[PDB]
């Protein structure tokens, strides 16, 4: 077919991007999926004169996967071509979405030939024994955001049919994934789904958000009153209503953090008061569209972690709470993981957008076993940070 | 012989346009010497005569600056995470090292790219035809043009491994000394046939093969000590080529890094010119060589045996490695000096050695070796848990060797029944960077000081170490300072912050512990009333 033209953003030149040392195991199981696709001619061997270069790595559920992250980021944004129209809105209420690999589809369409030079990767050598093998793409690749709108209109005529079919299964597409909603009960869903899939072949509702609450005392010692005053202190800046000052008063003196203290009707009226107002919505939370998603995530130790979905600071999208309970799979690094993938999938079926992560982790750390752990076609951007006493404040 | 494999296709930087430099006149001699040079290189079809119209020039001298061409050269892409360490060679039977001479001119330098390499004899108007010794493509683009023309050779020959890196062919199989005789006649004809000539001054004979200056010995490879001249007439390429050295044996030998020489670098003029420089550069030669002396070796690897790395804490941020597959044989030993933070811990420190001999191996062997560290089972396990963030190592199994690493102190969980409780607080004009520091507390005691030249951290951190000091071994300590919270929090065993060096100091003496954080300026008890006393 006649290529789509795409073009970098203005000002902006292809990825350069080193790789990452593969193990002797992932580079041979890239090596025999490359020699396919070469055959397949859906990539082709390219030498050292194109100084671009995107990583790659072997994922398992072996797979390919290419970290596009930059080409992405210097990818024209899809508009005119409208990448994944609305989003459904739809999606968030549904009681039962699906994802589906639309992914392997691109792998027809022919990539413009004069962009085919920014998907160069390299596939490393042990030792560095060998030069490594490098390659470009000739087809839409895989993780590229270019790749599905381009292919927007295929998809389109090939859902149609089955769309209007069934005229109430919503189907969002976001990157190479098929979300296919629907509300109908599980077995008739499935069936759905099946007829959703010949044609290729050709539970959100449950969802809920963290109330902040403070805790049930009685033995309520200086400190622990400390405590209180000290959190509603930092809540007022997401409910500006809350108020400390008839606790602060109970603490007045110079008392022995253990000393116990009488709440008086001063603070009981207060705290059950602010109670109230940590269960009543932020109205100030606005999804703006044309604002990142941020996602930060604090670790609980209990093998439980807990993360904040905002675009602008104090105005949580959403706050919640993943424990992996690994009583032997434990690699925090895992858990952290799959922390991190399941947010970017709630993300996309409702703001239909990946989260930009706040990593509580060493980026060295995080960057020597993720990998390991990771199973999905796409990956989020990330930043590596060391959160403060939030874990105390929300947990 | 020049190559026939097809040429790479180099282009200019993208905004700019070949070189355009002037040639000092050289001396009479000098200039008959590079004619009589530059007339067989042109008889050997090297390079070649052309017209007084290309407009670009880059100067030749007689002892090529390819400087300019290379700062508008197309940059490549080097194919390779680094150079590769002898202990990750197998152990062949069989092994020879072919150099391959004169490999650069034997390669054919692109045709539309050959105008931006001329130059002239003060004059003689020459333009390469090959690639160039000192332009920036020719290591990258031989590199490439080597392994198309082997590839062939390679489907033939799955038995004989042929690892290449610049100018020399290490060839090795398991062979009978016979066979393998014929396979390296046949391999350099091979090579003949694609004008790249293998000179017989070879290896034929000596067990010691210098592949990459390892000396090749049938079960040891080892590294003779580089030299590392000083001469009168210190010339700037001299000063380059210096480097390179340096930097070559670096993924050996432990940091060289002739950073303060490189500076020197930063002010190129004349390559012919002679340029010295003060205390860092006379200096920065000498440590280098200390370590230069020392010669190093190890075995060669077995993908059946095990890695095994052995860290052991050597010192003050200072650790040391090794990784080896049998008890004496080791293949890379190591030291690791390091502190990631301004306040770290030893259980944070051997975190990152192990991650930095991950890589490293994964690099060279090609998995992750199994690990012997001078750290209990128990003392990470707590450590993770009172983290707040996530950590991890791999095969982490414990050795009881003598130095130790332990969690010096620990802060509580929850206030001291009983303890003094201290309200801390300073603070300090930004202005005069002048402050207070002190404290109240639930008994009566009182303390405040006069402080020079601070910060209001700087007084927050004083404030907790008097309270420390004028206290006993159990205290609850209490600060309107997330930061000095912190900094304590991390359980820091050691800093470049005395103070915080001292805060230490204390901590590790102390009975219990118990650091809290109130919110400042609310009217929380005790804290209203030490903000007051350092305030002026
Ligand atoms: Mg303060």
């Amino acid at each position: 077919i006649e290529t789509v033209p795409v073009k970098l953003k203005p000002g902006m030149d292809g990825p350069k991007v080193k790789q990452w040392p593969l193990t002797e195991e992932k580079i041979k199981a890239l090596v025999e999926i490359c020699t396919e696709m070469e055959k397949e001619g859906k990539i082709s061997k390219i030498g050292p004169e194109n100084p671009y270069n995107t990583p790659v790595f072997a994922i398992k559920k072996w797979r390919k996967l290419v970290d596009f992250r930059e080409l992405n980021k210097r990818t024209q944004d899809f508009w005119e071509v409208q990448l994944g129209i609305p989003h459904p809105a739809g999606l968030k209420k549904k009681k039962s979405v699906t994802v589906l690999d639309v992914g392997d589809a691109y792998f027809s369409v022919p990539l413009d030939e004069d962009f085919r030079k920014y998907t160069a990767f390299t596939i490393p050598s042990i030792n560095n024994e060998t030069p490594g093998i490098r390659y470009q793409y000739n087809v839409l690749p895989q993780g590229w955001k270019g790749s599905p709108a381009i292919f927007q209109s295929s998809m389109t005529k090939i859902l149609e049919p089955f769309k209007k079919q069934n005229p109430d299964i919503v189907i969002y597409q976001y990157m190479d994934d098929l979300y296919v909603g629907s509300d109908l009960e599980i077995g008739q869903h499935r069936t759905k789904i099946e007829e959703l899939r010949q044609h290729l072949l050709r539970h959100p509702d449950k969802w809920t958000v963290q109330p902040i609450v403070l805790p049930e005392k009685d033995s309520w010692t200086v400190n622990d009153i400390q405590k209180l005053v000290g959190k509603l202190n930092w809540a007022s800046q997401i409910y500006p209503g809350i108020k400390v000052r008839q606790l602060c008063k109970l603490l007045r003196g110079t008392k022995a953090l253990t000393e116990v203290i009488p709440l008086t009707e001063e603070a009981e009226l207060e705290l059950a008061e602010n109670r109230e107002i940590l269960k009543e919505p932020v109205h100030g939370v606005y999804y703006d569209p044309s604002k990142d998603l941020i996602a930060e995530i604090q670790k609980q130790g209990q093998g439980q972690w807990t993360y904040q979905i905002y675009q602008e600071p104090f105005k949580n999208l959403k706050t919640g709470k993943y424990a992996r309970m690994r009583g032997a799979h434990t690699n925090d690094v895992k858990q952290l993981t799959e922390a991190v993938q399941k947010i970017t999938t709630e993300s996309i079926v409702i703001w239909g957008k990946t989260p930009k992560f706040k990593l509580p982790i060493q980026k060295e750390t995080w960057e020597t076993w993720w990998t390991e752990y990771w199973q999905a076609t796409w990956i989020p951007e990330w930043e590596f940070v060391n959160t403060p006493p939030l874990v105390k404040l929300w947990y | 012989p020049i190559s026939p494999i097809e040429t790479v296709p180099v282009k200019l930087k993208p905004g700019m346009d070949g070189p355009k430099v002037k040639q000092w006149p050289l001396t009479e001699e000098k200039i008959k010497a590079l004619v009589e040079i530059c007339t067989e290189m042109e008889k050997e079809g090297k390079i070649s005569k052309i017209g007084p119209e290309n407009p670009y020039n880059t100067p030749v001298f007689a002892i090529v600056d390819f400087r300019e061409l290379n700062k508008r050269t197309q940059d490549f892409w080097e194919v390779q995470l680094g150079i590769p360490h002898p202990a990750g060679l197998k152990k062949k039977k069989s092994v020879t090292v072919l150099d391959v001479g004169d490999a650069y001119f034997s390669v054919p330098l692109d045709e539309d790219f050959r105008k931006y390499t001329a130059f002239t004899i003060p004059g003689i108007r020459y333009q390469y035809n090959v690639l160039p010794q000192g332009w920036k493509g020719s290591p990258a683009i031989f590199q490439s043009s080597m392994t198309k023309i082997l590839e062939p050779f390679k489907k033939q020959n799955p038995d004989i491994v042929i690892y290449q890196y610049m100018d020399d062919l290490y060839v090795g199989s398991d062979l009978e000394i016979g066979q393998h005789r014929t396979k390296i006649e046949e391999l350099r004809q091979h090579l003949l046939r694609w004008g790249l000539t293998t000179p017989d001054k070879k290896h034929q004979k000596e067990p010691p093969f210098l592949w990459m200056g390892y000396e090749l010995h049938p079960d040891k490879w080892t590294v003779q000590p580089i030299v590392l001249p000083e001469k009168d007439s210190w010339t700037v390429n001299d000063i380059q080529k210096l480097v390179g050295k340096l930097n070559w044996a670096s993924q050996i030998y432990p940091g060289i890094k002739v950073r303060q020489l490189c500076k020197l670098l930063r002010g190129t003029k004349a390559l012919t010119e002679v340029i010295p420089l003060t205390e860092e550069a006379e200096l920065e030669l000498a440590e280098n060589r200390e370590i230069l002396k020392e010669p190093v070796h190890g075995v060669y690897y077995d993908p059946s045996k095990d890695l095994i790395a052995e860290i052991q804490k050597q010192g003050q941020g200072q650790w040391t490695y090794q990784i080896y597959q049998e008890p004496f044989k080791n293949l890379k030993t190591g030291k690791y000096a390091r502190m990631r933070g301004a306040h770290t811990n030893d259980v944070k420190q051997l975190t990152e050695a192990v991650q930095k001999i991950t890589t490293e191996s994964i690099v060279i062997w090609g998995k992750t070796p199994k690990f012997k560290l001078p750290i209990q089972k128990e003392t990470w396990e707590t450590w993770w848990t009172e983290y707040w963030q996530a950590t991890w190592i791999p095969e982490w199994e414990f050795v009881n060797t003598p130095p130790l690493v332990k969690l010096w102190y620990q802060l509580e969980k929850e206030p001291i029944v009983g303890a003094e409780t201290f309200y801390v607080d300073g603070a300090a004009n930004r202005e005069t960077k002048l402050g207070k520091a002190g404290y109240v507390t639930n008994k009566g005691r009182q303390k405040v000081v006069p402080l020079t030249n601070t910060t209001n951290q700087k007084t927050e951190l004083q404030a907790i170490y008097l309270a420390l000091q004028d206290s006993g071994l159990e205290v609850n300590i209490v600060t309107d300072s997330q930061y000095a919270l912190g900094i304590i929090q991390a359980q820091p065993d050691k800093s470049e912050s005395e103070l915080v060096n001292q805060i230490i100091e204390q901590l590790i003496k102390k009975e219990k512990v118990y650091l809290a954080w109130v919110p400042a300026h609310k009217g929380i008890g005790g804290n209203e009333q030490v903000d007051k006393l350092v305030s002026a």
